[PDB]
């Protein structure tokens, strides 16, 4: 099978910059006869499907930016974005349709370097209704930061929590460039009944947040 | 627009078949290549096979000996068969219209040029089980400079996916429906939330609308403030 | 995928043989 390798496998570049991403394979797609290299390049934004942006190497299908052109022949491809958008944030993908079986490079995770930006930290006790049934979620939420890398800590009547929370994380934003994360904390019912002061800590650089409350108050 | 919509079961069990079909609007089956797509986090992209407007099919080796693919011109569709399930066959699975080029009295295809929008297919042995949706509420006392953040725990569920809108799409904005975890039971829980004005707390209904189209089961969670 | 070298025939859609 024809091997589709990218580079890089993610890139970060400000608004408006030029970011490329590079595209080789290991047999020469160019097919003589059309004197046509076949080289497609697709994007994919989350909870959608691949979109097309440009097919034999270097033609742009219709509705798509001018900012997105490609270029190159034989082995060796690439795809310029002249101009990066807040909306151009995806994971970009080339694929041959020379030989069968049609192969995939593995993708480019392209994004936006924005300004830092704090998150509103918001908390949430767990609901009565989940209470009845033995459980306690409590839910920790960052809204709208940049950069991704954050670190979130439980604390429980001031004890340091491990073992019992999970993390999720947003793409990032196609406006405002940031991301969202939430963590989740897991208690018995009988856990957190026993104990006051809940408290999630976020601390990014030089700065640390905590948010808390007091179970009933 | 031309639009293909994937039809599926949600979840298979192990060594059943998955059958698939892809319903086609504004393009005729009969012209040009329909392939079938599958992807992954961990294998990315892969090509399993397409037909062309001759009946011709062509395969992934990968896949060869366990996949049918086919088209219905009366129904404008085409499917997908893949025998004998593994949890490697887990993936959401697409099916794409791919044009063609004939040079000279042949034709080949040459692009993916729309796909579907996809159906998640997962193999397991598992049990099917719908969300527990519990409200994510406001506080009625902003502690936020006027803004709130509301949503919906959407816990418990299995397989994978569930969709969230909130008030059947009417709001978008400020929303954020984070990916599921797979939690330590088996089971995925996910939270959908949005900020809001702190002053609409009284008077706009928030509902969020569950979907678990495995299960078969949607639920609408109206998140109302907390005094 | 025109390295395969089996492209069909220019008979797209197959019309009514007659």
């Amino acid at each position: 099978d024809i091997v589709m390798t990218q580079s890089p496998e993610s890139l970060a570049v400000s608004l408006g910059e030029r970011a490329t991403i590079n595209c080789k394979s290991n047999q020469s797609l160019l097919y003589s006869s059309t004197n046509k290299n076949y080289l497609v390049w697709y994007l994919q934004k989350p909870g959608q499907p691949p979109k097309l942006l440009i097919y034999w190497a270097s033609t742009r299908e219709s509705g798509v930016p001018d900012r997105f052109s490609g270029s190159g022949s034989g082995t060796d491809f690439t795809l310029t974005i002249s101009s990066l958008q807040a909306e151009d944030v995806a994971v970009y993908y080339c694929q041959q349709y020379y030989l069968s079986p049609l192969t995939f490079g593995g993708g480019t995770t392209v994004e936006i370097k924005r300004t830092v930006a704090a998150p509103s930290v918001f908390i949430f006790p767990p609901s009565d209704e989940q209470l009845k049934s033995g459980t306690a979620s409590v839910v920790c939420l960052l809204n709208n930061f940049y950069p991704r890398e954050a670190k979130v800590q439980w604390k429980v009547d001031n004890a340091l929590q491990s073992g019992n929370s999970q993390e999720s994380v947003t793409e990032q934003d196609s406006k405002d460039s940031t991301y969202s994360l939430s963590s989740t904390l897991t208690l018995s019912k009988a856990d957190y009944e026993k104990h006051k002061v809940y408290a999630c800590e976020v601390t990014q650089g030089t700065t640390s947040v905590t948010k808390s409350f007091n179970r009933g108050e | 627009k031309v639009q293909l919509q994937e039809s599926g079961p949600g979840q298979v069990k192990p060594s059943e078949t998955l059958s698939l079909t892809c319903s086609v609007s504004g393009a005729s089956v009969t012209v040009d290549y329909w392939s079938w797509i599958r992807q992954t986090p961990e294998r990315g992209l892969e090509w399993i096979g397409y037909i062309s407007y001759t009946g011709r099919t062509n395969y992934n080796p990968s896949l060869k000996s366990r996949v049918t693919i086919s088209t219905d011109t009366a129904k404008n569709q085409v499917s997908l068969k893949l025998s004998s399930v593994t949890a490697a066959d887990t993936a959401v699975y697409y099916c794409t219209r791919d044009r063609s080029e004939c040079p000279d009295g042949s034709c080949f295809a040459y692009v993916m040029a729309v796909w579907g929008h996809g159906t998640t297919v997962t193999v397991s042995s598992a049990s099917t089980k719908g969300p527990s949706v519990f409200p994510l509420a406001p506080s009625s006392k902003s502690t936020s400079g006027g803004t709130a953040a509301l949503g919906c725990l959407v816990k418990d569920y299995f397989p994978e996916p569930v969709t969230v809108s909130w008030n059947s799409g009417a709001l978008t904005s400020g929303v954020h429906t984070f990916p599921a975890v797979l939690q330590s039971s088996g089971l995925y829980s996910l939270s959908s939330v949005v900020t809001v004005p702190s002053s609409s707390l009284g008077t706009q209904t928030y509902i969020c609308n569950v979907n678990h189209k495995p299960s078969n089961t949607k639920v609408d969670k109206k998140v109302e403030p907390k005094s | 995928q025109p390295a395969d070298g089996n492209p069909d025939p220019n008979a797209n859609p197959n019309v009514d043989p007659n």
